[PDB]
């Protein structure tokens, strides 16, 4: 996976603001599953 | 009434809506400005999806309030 330390904060905070309640590591573990793929990463999440 | 509409990037949407609007009804207006079909939109409101058939009043929706939309 890409590691934590890179994933650009942005993409992060895109994600958080749609899931209010998910936790940054959450997040981060999901767009290391989806190769920073947020779009795919939230879709996850909600579903 | 005014409500914002937020894409995963953090664009903005403005809308007028009414309280009595369903979600579906909110996907079609979407629609109507933007091009995107209504079954790939997921709409969220404070962390949880919205239901097609339920009205903003279901979710106390009210002026101002920012909406998220996400693509599927």
């Amino acid at each position: 996976s890409i590691p934590a330390s890179v994933i650009p904060e942005e993409l992060i905070s895109q994600a958080q603001v749609v899931l209010q309640g998910k936790s940054r590591s959450v997040i981060i573990r999901e767009l290391q599953r989806t190769n920073l793929d947020v779009n795919l990463a939230v879709n996850n999440l909600l579903s | 009434m005014q409500i914002f509409v937020k894409t995963l990037t953090g664009k903005t949407i403005t809308l007028e809506v009414e309280p009595s609007d369903t979600i579906e009804n909110v996907k079609a207006k979407i629609q109507d400005k933007e091009g995107i079909p209504p079954d790939q939109q997921r709409l969220i409101f404070a962390g949880k999806q919205l239901e097609d058939g339920r009205t903003l009043s279901d979710y106390n929706i009210q002026k101002e309030s920012t909406l998220h939309l996400v693509l599927r």
